[PDB]
Protein backbone atom coordinates (compact mmCIF):
# COMPACT_ATOMS: atom_id res chain seq x y z
CA UNK A 1 0.00 0.00 0.00
CA UNK A 2 2.97 2.62 0.41
CA UNK A 3 5.03 1.45 -2.35
CA UNK A 4 1.40 2.09 -4.47
CA UNK A 5 0.64 5.65 -2.74
CA UNK A 6 4.53 6.59 -3.01
CA UNK A 7 3.74 5.93 -6.96
CA UNK A 8 1.13 7.62 -6.99
CA UNK A 9 2.03 10.96 -4.70
CA UNK A 10 5.12 11.08 -7.00
CA UNK A 11 3.35 11.60 -10.19
CA UNK A 12 4.00 14.76 -12.18
CA UNK A 13 0.10 15.43 -12.10
CA UNK A 14 -3.36 14.24 -11.10
CA UNK A 15 -5.77 13.69 -8.26
CA UNK A 16 -5.32 11.71 -4.96
CA UNK A 17 -8.04 11.91 -2.83
CA UNK A 18 -8.58 10.58 0.95
CA UNK A 19 -11.66 9.31 1.77
CA UNK A 20 -13.69 8.64 5.02
CA UNK A 21 -15.82 9.63 7.60
CA UNK A 22 -14.99 12.16 10.54
CA UNK A 23 -11.72 11.24 12.91
CA UNK A 24 -10.40 8.96 10.21
CA UNK A 25 -6.75 10.50 10.00
CA UNK A 26 -7.08 11.59 6.70
CA UNK A 27 -4.54 14.72 7.09
CA UNK A 28 -2.53 12.67 9.42
CA UNK A 29 -1.68 10.37 6.01
CA UNK A 30 -1.87 13.28 3.69
CA UNK A 31 1.01 15.46 5.99
CA UNK A 32 3.22 12.14 5.49
CA UNK A 33 2.44 12.25 1.64
CA UNK A 34 4.09 15.49 1.33
CA UNK A 35 6.41 15.04 4.08
CA UNK A 36 7.91 12.31 1.97
CA UNK A 37 7.34 14.46 -1.00
CA UNK A 38 9.26 17.14 0.69
CA UNK A 39 12.42 17.66 -1.41
CA UNK A 40 14.12 20.68 -2.83
CA UNK A 41 13.54 19.68 -6.35
CA UNK A 42 9.69 20.40 -5.46
CA UNK A 43 7.73 23.41 -4.49
CA UNK A 44 4.95 22.51 -2.39
CA UNK A 45 1.92 24.42 -1.37
CA UNK A 46 -1.11 24.07 0.66
CA UNK A 47 -4.16 25.51 1.78
CA UNK A 48 -5.95 24.54 4.99
CA UNK A 49 -8.72 25.17 7.37
CA UNK A 50 -7.16 24.96 9.91
CA UNK A 51 -3.67 24.26 9.43
CA UNK A 52 -3.32 21.18 11.49
CA UNK A 53 0.80 21.37 12.16
CA UNK A 54 3.75 23.06 9.90
CA UNK A 55 5.91 21.16 7.76
CA UNK A 56 8.74 22.79 7.90
CA UNK A 57 9.98 23.30 4.09
CA UNK A 58 6.55 23.49 3.08
CA UNK A 59 4.23 26.59 2.49
CA UNK A 60 0.77 26.45 4.15
CA UNK A 61 -1.66 28.70 3.69
CA UNK A 62 -4.78 29.39 6.18
CA UNK A 63 -8.42 29.83 4.99
CA UNK A 64 -9.03 33.24 6.37
CA UNK A 65 -12.89 34.40 6.59
CA UNK A 66 -11.88 37.99 7.71
CA UNK A 67 -10.46 38.68 4.28
CA UNK A 68 -12.79 36.51 2.47
CA UNK A 69 -10.45 33.91 1.83
CA UNK A 70 -11.78 30.83 1.04
CA UNK A 71 -10.40 27.72 -0.35
CA UNK A 72 -11.58 28.07 -3.94
CA UNK A 73 -9.88 31.73 -3.73
CA UNK A 74 -6.67 30.54 -1.44
CA UNK A 75 -6.40 27.16 -4.38
CA UNK A 76 -6.55 30.06 -6.83
CA UNK A 77 -4.08 32.10 -5.49
CA UNK A 78 -1.55 29.21 -5.15
CA UNK A 79 -1.84 27.94 -9.02
CA UNK A 80 -0.04 31.51 -9.59
CA UNK A 81 2.74 30.65 -7.32
CA UNK A 82 4.14 28.35 -10.03
CA UNK A 83 3.80 24.78 -7.48
CA UNK A 84 4.89 21.78 -8.18
CA UNK A 85 2.34 20.06 -5.93
CA UNK A 86 -0.95 21.30 -4.09
CA UNK A 87 -2.98 20.29 -1.45
CA UNK A 88 -5.84 21.57 -0.85
CA UNK A 89 -7.95 20.78 2.81
CA UNK A 90 -11.13 19.23 1.64
CA UNK A 91 -13.11 20.36 -1.79
CA UNK A 92 -16.36 21.15 -0.32
CA UNK A 93 -18.23 22.51 -3.16
CA UNK A 94 -18.01 22.49 -7.20
CA UNK A 95 -15.99 25.62 -7.50
CA UNK A 96 -13.36 24.17 -5.66
CA UNK A 97 -13.14 20.81 -7.14
CA UNK A 98 -13.31 23.46 -10.86
CA UNK A 99 -10.24 24.89 -10.11
CA UNK A 100 -8.77 21.29 -8.74
CA UNK A 101 -9.52 19.81 -11.90
CA UNK A 102 -8.18 22.15 -14.39
CA UNK A 103 -4.97 22.77 -11.87
CA UNK A 104 -4.31 18.60 -12.23
CA UNK A 105 -4.81 19.16 -15.91
CA UNK A 106 -2.28 22.22 -16.51
CA UNK A 107 0.43 19.96 -14.86
CA UNK A 108 0.01 19.90 -10.99
CA UNK A 109 -0.39 17.10 -8.86
CA UNK A 110 -3.51 18.04 -6.71
CA UNK A 111 -4.58 16.61 -3.11
CA UNK A 112 -7.34 16.36 -1.31
CA UNK A 113 -10.36 14.64 1.02
CA UNK A 114 -13.83 14.53 0.56
CA UNK A 115 -16.09 12.73 3.37
CA UNK A 116 -17.09 9.68 1.60
CA UNK A 117 -17.58 6.15 3.30
CA UNK A 118 -15.76 4.37 0.34
CA UNK A 119 -13.26 4.69 -2.78
CA UNK A 120 -15.97 4.71 -4.98
CA UNK A 121 -17.68 7.26 -3.11
CA UNK A 122 -14.71 9.76 -3.95
CA UNK A 123 -15.70 9.14 -7.73
CA UNK A 124 -19.33 9.37 -6.81
CA UNK A 125 -19.11 12.94 -4.93
CA UNK A 126 -16.70 14.44 -7.41
CA UNK A 127 -19.76 13.49 -10.09
CA UNK A 128 -22.52 14.89 -7.79
CA UNK A 129 -21.19 17.86 -7.13
CA UNK A 130 -21.26 18.80 -11.14
CA UNK A 131 -18.34 17.42 -12.34
CA UNK A 132 -18.36 16.61 -16.11
CA UNK A 133 -18.19 12.82 -15.80
CA UNK A 134 -14.98 12.82 -18.36
CA UNK A 135 -13.05 15.24 -16.61
CA UNK A 136 -12.57 12.85 -13.49
CA UNK A 137 -11.37 9.65 -15.99
CA UNK A 138 -8.76 11.89 -16.92
CA UNK A 139 -7.16 13.93 -13.71
CA UNK A 140 -8.11 11.75 -11.07
CA UNK A 141 -4.94 9.30 -10.43
CA UNK A 142 -6.52 7.42 -7.19
CA UNK A 143 -8.52 7.34 -3.95
CA UNK A 144 -7.53 6.05 -0.69
CA UNK A 145 -10.81 4.76 1.63
CA UNK A 146 -9.04 4.83 5.25
CA UNK B 1 17.85 51.80 0.40
CA UNK B 2 19.79 48.77 0.33
CA UNK B 3 16.86 46.55 0.21
CA UNK B 4 15.76 48.36 -3.42
CA UNK B 5 19.34 47.51 -4.91
CA UNK B 6 19.07 44.16 -3.51
CA UNK B 7 15.73 43.19 -5.15
CA UNK B 8 17.32 44.73 -8.52
CA UNK B 9 20.39 43.42 -8.58
CA UNK B 10 18.56 39.48 -7.95
CA UNK B 11 15.94 40.39 -11.30
CA UNK B 12 19.43 40.47 -12.77
CA UNK B 13 20.84 37.65 -11.41
CA UNK B 14 17.55 36.18 -12.85
CA UNK B 15 17.63 37.20 -15.66
CA UNK B 16 21.68 36.00 -16.15
CA UNK B 17 21.08 32.50 -15.13
CA UNK B 18 17.98 32.54 -17.67
CA UNK B 19 15.12 32.12 -14.85
CA UNK B 20 11.19 31.96 -15.32
CA UNK B 21 10.57 32.69 -12.24
CA UNK B 22 11.90 34.07 -8.47
CA UNK B 23 10.18 32.19 -5.61
CA UNK B 24 10.51 34.79 -3.03
CA UNK B 25 9.26 32.24 0.64
CA UNK B 26 9.18 33.01 4.71
CA UNK B 27 9.42 30.11 6.66
CA UNK B 28 9.52 30.14 11.02
CA UNK B 29 13.28 30.43 11.26
CA UNK B 30 14.47 30.82 7.69
CA UNK B 31 13.91 33.27 4.33
CA UNK B 32 14.84 31.48 1.21
CA UNK B 33 15.34 33.04 -2.09
CA UNK B 34 14.62 30.66 -5.23
CA UNK B 35 14.51 30.52 -9.50
CA UNK B 36 13.21 28.11 -11.38
CA UNK B 37 15.67 28.13 -13.93
CA UNK B 38 14.20 26.09 -16.74
CA UNK B 39 11.27 24.06 -15.02
CA UNK B 40 14.08 22.98 -12.46
CA UNK B 41 14.12 24.77 -9.13
CA UNK B 42 17.14 26.36 -7.45
CA UNK B 43 18.41 27.19 -4.15
CA UNK B 44 20.27 30.60 -4.81
CA UNK B 45 20.59 32.40 -1.52
CA UNK B 46 18.81 32.33 2.25
CA UNK B 47 19.59 35.96 3.59
CA UNK B 48 18.03 36.80 7.30
CA UNK B 49 14.58 36.31 8.06
CA UNK B 50 14.23 39.57 9.72
CA UNK B 51 14.37 40.94 5.70
CA UNK B 52 11.28 38.79 4.97
CA UNK B 53 8.89 41.98 5.16
CA UNK B 54 11.40 44.32 3.52
CA UNK B 55 11.65 42.30 0.54
CA UNK B 56 7.69 41.76 0.42
CA UNK B 57 6.80 45.61 0.50
CA UNK B 58 9.68 46.50 -2.12
CA UNK B 59 8.48 44.11 -4.61
CA UNK B 60 4.73 44.97 -3.94
CA UNK B 61 5.60 48.60 -4.35
CA UNK B 62 7.15 48.30 -7.25
CA UNK B 63 3.91 46.62 -8.82
CA UNK B 64 1.74 49.37 -7.16
CA UNK B 65 -0.25 46.72 -4.75
CA UNK B 66 -0.90 47.97 -1.16
CA UNK B 67 1.94 47.57 1.55
CA UNK B 68 -0.53 47.36 4.58
CA UNK B 69 -2.67 44.90 3.67
CA UNK B 70 -0.95 41.14 4.09
CA UNK B 71 -3.97 39.39 4.65
CA UNK B 72 -5.24 38.70 0.65
CA UNK B 73 -3.58 37.92 -2.55
CA UNK B 74 -2.41 41.02 -4.54
CA UNK B 75 -1.19 40.50 -8.53
CA UNK B 76 0.40 43.40 -10.14
CA UNK B 77 2.57 44.35 -12.87
CA UNK B 78 5.74 45.93 -13.93
CA UNK B 79 8.05 46.28 -16.65
CA UNK B 80 11.74 46.32 -16.69
CA UNK B 81 12.43 44.53 -22.49
CA UNK B 82 10.99 42.00 -19.32
CA UNK B 83 8.00 42.33 -18.36
CA UNK B 84 6.85 40.36 -14.73
CA UNK B 85 4.01 39.33 -12.83
CA UNK B 86 3.79 39.75 -9.45
CA UNK B 87 1.60 37.59 -7.36
CA UNK B 88 1.81 37.53 -3.43
CA UNK B 89 -0.45 35.18 -1.19
CA UNK B 90 -0.52 34.95 2.74
CA UNK B 91 0.44 32.85 5.06
CA UNK B 92 1.79 31.05 8.54
CA UNK B 93 4.83 33.17 8.33
CA UNK B 94 3.93 36.07 6.38
CA UNK B 95 3.28 36.45 2.74
CA UNK B 96 4.84 34.73 -0.26
CA UNK B 97 5.98 36.33 -3.50
CA UNK B 98 6.54 34.88 -6.55
CA UNK B 99 7.26 36.90 -10.15
CA UNK B 100 6.76 35.28 -13.46
CA UNK B 101 9.18 37.02 -15.79
CA UNK B 102 8.11 37.29 -19.18
CA UNK B 103 10.19 38.74 -22.08
CA UNK B 104 8.28 41.66 -24.44
CA UNK B 105 0.62 35.74 -37.73
CA UNK B 106 -3.03 34.80 -37.40
CA UNK B 107 -2.79 31.48 -38.67
CA UNK B 108 0.45 30.65 -36.97
CA UNK B 109 -1.62 31.45 -33.37
CA UNK B 110 -4.09 28.71 -34.54
CA UNK B 111 -6.53 30.16 -36.23
CA UNK B 112 -7.29 28.03 -39.76
CA UNK B 113 -7.70 29.29 -43.56
CA UNK B 114 -10.96 29.59 -43.40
Amino acid sequence: NHDNFRRLIKRPHGIILVTGPTGSGKSTTLYAGLQELNSSERNILTVEDPIEFDIDGIGQTQVNPRVDMTFARGLRAILRQDPDVVMVGEIRDLETAQIAVQASLTGHLVMSTLHTNTAVGAVTRLRDMGIEPFLISSSLLGVLAQ
Amino acid sequence: APIIKLINAMLGEAIKEGASDIHIETFEKTLSIRFRVDGVLREVLAPSRKLSSLLVSRVKVMAKLDIAEKRVPQDGRISLAVDVRVSTMPSSHGERVVMRLLDKDLHSLGMTAH
